RNA sequence: GUCUCGUAGAGGGGGGUAGAAUUCCAGGUGUAGCGGUGAAAUGCGUAGAGAUCUGGAGGAAUACCGGUGGCGAAGGCGGCCCCCUGGACGAAGACUGACGCUCAGGUGCGAAAGCGUGGGGAGCAAACAGGAUUAGAUACCCUGGUAGUCCACGCCGUAAACGAUGUCGACUUGGAGGUUGUGCCGGCGUGGCUUCCGGAGCUAACGCGUUAAGUCGACCGCCUGGGGAGUACGGCCGCA
RNA sequence: UGAUUCAUGACUGGGGUGAAGUCGUAACAAGGUAACCGUAGGGGAACCUGCGGUUGGAUC
């Protein structure tokens, strides 16, 4: 109920899924929503579509806070990772930043088996 | 990849930008390739077959500056 | 392993002069200087097998040149193995 | 000689990111190619350099 | 006797112990037949990354001359100090006296 | 030295002994020595309150300081020796001022070595210090757990205690048993692991070598008669009952820890 | 073959340390999903997950550099730092004076898996369990997961351990590169190792082609139709 | 009292040949999960799975 007005919206973009979360600057989560709640399952639900609808879910579900200037952290390689940005700026708030922070180890742990398909 | 979008930048602009930054560092290549363990016989073997792809087209490219095709 | 004071010396008490570093008796005299250093270092490395090539290396071309100061002068190979401390 | 020290000189050689860059893209030989990545990896150590941009 | 360059830094918040921890240091090179070739205070400086949530240190660089039992000892002082939060002993070729690109 | 046995009989065909060269062949230092005769398990009602203990060898009782307070004074090793009272090693220590003393054996530790207490005792194997003045991540035995009342904790051959952490007061401890323990700062620990290590390689060999040491045979509760044990009866081998003690109390599993006391110290238990 | 001076190198053994990431633990914010697939379900989540922030614990591996690049007898070797240590190469000389080449038997080294004892265990994952797919599915796919992978010491002695090409030496047109020395005045030479093409010649052909599968010499190993069979029996070795 | 050699033995191990009945479809094309080597575990069977290795893999 106290207003921000500077947050910062943390894409996590994976190949099944996206989920968009909105912050303030010290990492306190004010909103959420993620392409599989809105709505779209299995092939629908890892589309760039879908993806913005969350965005526009999430925007919704901080309009309380106040928010006017939001930097954007993207991570991951789904095919979420545009759209949502896209759909952010298109909601009225001022994409101040963008930045990738996709995790990648100095090597680290050995990855699963390849799968035989 | 930090784009700090400046002042009078219109957003897609920054969008390009930002693009242009994650493909200019091969991020996304670069997790596709940990996604699953490669062999070390694997990853020698396919090391190879690149040199070797990149060395014979090459050659068979002057061979065909040479040539006319009618 | 061995440093150049330490090789120096052993070419002066083994050789003609200063720089008979090429006689039989001082190249065996070198080996075996390098061979007994090496002692303390793989007493402590048992596992460095890498080096341990070179080494017997150094042991396998004093053999032959021992076998050759006695098939040529067994006079200047016992006087040899004496000063050095060898079986044989 | 490459020197850890000469912090200007070795961020020629590294991207914005932090990482080192190939000497195919800078025309460096090959034996001061070697020579410039011992010298950045000291630096990083020392926190002279960054390891990754995100510091 | 070989050739060492020595780096070293200091807790920010110690920086007014440097100038004595150098003459303890250089006096155990020294009294042991060791050289000095150069000695830089670099003060503090900006961290590329935090260092124990830190985010600055006080540098100090040497370069000796030493035995190597002196240097043996001179990192065990650097390990059970507090106020050394990061340390790198290296050898040289040769001896190195002209000024680093820091100064 | 772990050392096998040869066959020349069925009772020696397993034996395996841990041979150590440098223990003292001779015999301990007198002043330090005080009688300590057998109990055979029974208290002074008499009674048995604890199984299967009875006989073995005479041994004389070796006193040895855990406290570890000479502060200041050098000391030097002067040789290691067999103790019967425990699993370690002793080593008898000459201070500079013409004081000997027992103290366990540090693993590494040989006569002509030098040991020091005290707040300013440098950080080598044998040195006894408040745990205040060591570095955090070493590692200790012989920690006291009161300041001044004597080392308790990683005292057995081959044991150590891990400083993992020290916030005010306390400092954080991993024990062998895998507990987290905290322990006030102010508390004595020694440098280094507690000798021997090898002592759980040995293998006793027979059943005299385990009478030798003092322990009487275990009777499996599920070869007595009911009168004697909840275990006991049946035509045959017959069990059919959740396992418990002489006494009734499950005996895989059910916890004993209750001590609401000691409770604020356990950081973490062992399991 | 020895000595002198220097050069490059993931060559080996020992110790230390750094940053990224995964997992786990604690706490803050926050709320209905997460995860997974071809689609699902098992699984996880209102007992507050997933997401996001802070702190801690621990193990394993070292992004970029990185390269038909380098080193090593082969197997193999990749962050940084120190300590111990092997080999190779070059330039000028000096020294020894055939001290050489090959090698049955013998001895040593020898990936991965596996075995023994003691540790360690994040991630991965034989076996195993469940969910799917299917006519079935003791599989491929999914969710989990134990040996094992890691460390110390010992054993085992095998791989398409391959260039399917034994070691050493001499000789015989060329072209373009890589890498590492060195001489001379970017230019001209001269050494080492290495990649691709191709001439004569060779080859059943494919191809090889100065790093030969060309032309010769020295010594060793090995083959003699397919199956039975690298099996049986015996010996030796091994804890198996 | 041993060694060696020949004959024979309830039962049992795998092998060859014939014939084709039953069960599947492992390999040959990318053989529909690239194949194969060593090793280990599992499975009515061909085999499957893990770990390292090879190209004597198609596509790109
Ligand atoms: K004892
Ligand atoms: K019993
Ligand atoms: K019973
Ligand atoms: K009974
Ligand atoms: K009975
Ligand atoms: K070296
Ligand atoms: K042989
Ligand atoms: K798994
Ligand atoms: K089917
Ligand atoms: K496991
Ligand atoms: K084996
Ligand atoms: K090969
Ligand atoms: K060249
Ligand atoms: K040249
Ligand atoms: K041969
Ligand atoms: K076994
Ligand atoms: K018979
Ligand atoms: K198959
Ligand atoms: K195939
Ligand atoms: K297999
Ligand atoms: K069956
Ligand atoms: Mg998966
Ligand atoms: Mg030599
Ligand atoms: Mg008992
Ligand atoms: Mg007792
Ligand atoms: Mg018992
Ligand atoms: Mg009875
Ligand atoms: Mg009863
Ligand atoms: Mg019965
Ligand atoms: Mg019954
Ligand atoms: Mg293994
Ligand atoms: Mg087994
Ligand atoms: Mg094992
Ligand atoms: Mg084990
Ligand atoms: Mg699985
Ligand atoms: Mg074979
Ligand atoms: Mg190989
Ligand atoms: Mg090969
Ligand atoms: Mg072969
Ligand atoms: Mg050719
Ligand atoms: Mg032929
Ligand atoms: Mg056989
Ligand atoms: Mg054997
Ligand atoms: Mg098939
Ligand atoms: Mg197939
Ligand atoms: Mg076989
Ligand atoms: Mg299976
Ligand atoms: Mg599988």
């Amino acid at each position: 109920r106290k207003q921000v007005s500077d947050g910062v919206a943390h894409i996590h973009a994976s190949f099944n899924n996206t989920i968009v979360t909105i912050t303030d600057r010290q990492g306190n989560a004010l909103g959420w929503a993620t392409a599989g709640g809105s709505g779209f399952r299995g092939s629908r639900k890892s589309t760039p579509f879908a993806a913005q609808v969350a965005a526009e879910r999430c925007a919704d579900a901080v309009k309380e806070y106040g928010i006017k200037n939001l930097e954007v952290m993207v991570k991951g390689p789904g095919p979420g990772r545009e759209s949502t940005i896209r759909a952010l700026n298109a909601a009225g708030f001022r994409i101040t930043n963008i930045t990738d922070v996709t995790p990648i180890p100095h090597x680290g742990c050995r990855p699963p088996k390849k799968r035989r398909v | 990849p930090v784009i700090k979008v400046r002042e009078n930048e219109p957003f897609d602009v920054a969008l390009r930008r930002f693009k242009r930054s994650c493909e200019k560092a091969g991020v996304l290549a670069e997790v596709r390739r940990r996604e699953f363990y490669e062999k070390p016989t694997t990853e020698r073997k396919r090391a190879k077959a690149s040199a070797v792809k990149r060395h014979a087209k090459k050659l068979a490219r002057e061979n065909a500056r040479r040539t006319r095709l009618y | 392993s061995l440093s150049t004071e330490a090789t120096a010396k052993i070419v002066s008490e083994f050789g003609r002069d200063a720089n008979d570093t090429g006689s039989t008796e001082v190249q065996v005299a070198l080996l075996t200087a390098q061979i007994n250093h090496l002692q303390g270092h793989f007493a402590e490395h048992k596992k460095d097998h890498h080096s341990r090539r070179g080494l017997l290396r150094m042991v396998s071309q004093r053999r032959k040149l021992l076998d050759y100061l006695k098939r040529k002068d067994v006079a200047r190979y016992t006087q040899l193995i004496e000063r050095l401390g060898l079986r044989r | 000689e490459i020197d850890y020290k000469d912090i200007a000189t070795l961020k020629n050689y590294i991207t914005e990111s932090g990482k080192i860059v190939p000497s195919r893209i800078t025309g460096t030989r090959a034996k001061y190619q070697r020579q410039l990545a011992r010298a950045i990896k000291r630096a990083r150590y020392l926190s002279l350099l960054p390891y990754t941009d995100r510091h | 006797m070989r050739h060492y360059e020595i780096v070293f830094m200091v807790h920010p918040d110690q920086s007014e112990q440097v100038p004595g921890m150098i003459e303890r240091y250089t006096a155990a090179i020294t009294g042991a037949e060791g050289k000095i070739h150069r000695l830089e205070d670099w003060g503090r400086r900006q961290l590329a990354y935090p260092i124990n949530k830190l985010h600055k240190a006080h540098y100090v660089l040497m370069n000796v001359e030493a035995p190597q039992e002196v240097i043996d000892e001179l990192e065990t002082t650097f390990r059970f100090n507090d106020a050394v939060i990061r340390s790198m002993v290296m050898r040289t070729k040769h001896a190195v006296t002209e000024a680093s690109p820091m100064v | 030295a772990v050392v096998k046995c040869k066959p020349t009989s069925p009772g020696r065909r397993h034996v395996v002994k841990v041979v150590n060269p440098e223990l003292h062949k001779g015999k301990p230092f007198a002043p330090l020595l005080e009688k300590n005769s057998k109990s055979g398990g029974r208290n002074n009602n008499g009674r048995i309150t604890t199984r299967h203990i009875g006989g073995g060898h005479k041994q004389a009782y070796r006193i040895v300081d855990f406290k570890r307070n000479k502060d200041g004074i050098p000391a030097v090793v002067e040789r290691l020796e067999y103790d019967p009272n425990r699993s370690a090693n002793i080593a008898l220590v000459l201070y500079k001022d013409g004081e000997r003393r027992y103290i366990l054996a540090p693993k590494g530790l040989k006569a002509g070595d030098q040991i020091q207490s005290g707040v300013d005792a440098a950080i080598k194997p044998g040195n006894t210090l408040p745990m205040r003045n060591i570095p955090v991540g070493s590692t200790v035995h012989n920690v006291e757990m009161k300041p001044g009342k004597g080392g308790q904790l990683a005292r057995s051959a081959g044991t150590y205690v891990q400083i993992v952490a020290r916030d005010g007061a306390y400092v954080t401890l991993r024990l062998r048993s895998g507990e987290m323990r905290k322990v006030e700062a102010d508390c004595r620990a020694t440098l280094g692991e507690v000798g021997n290590a090898e002592h759980m390689l040995r293998v006793l060999g027979k059943a005299g070598a385990a009478r030798w040491r003092g322990v009487r045979p275990t009777v499996r509760g599920t070869a007595m008669n009911p009168v004697d044990h909840p275990h006991g009866g049946g035509e045959g081998r017959n069990f059919g009952k959740h396992p418990v003690t002489p006494w009734g109390v499950q005996t895989k599993g059910k916890k004993t820890r209750s001590n609401k006391r000691t409770d604020k110290f356990i950081v973490r238990r062992r399991s």
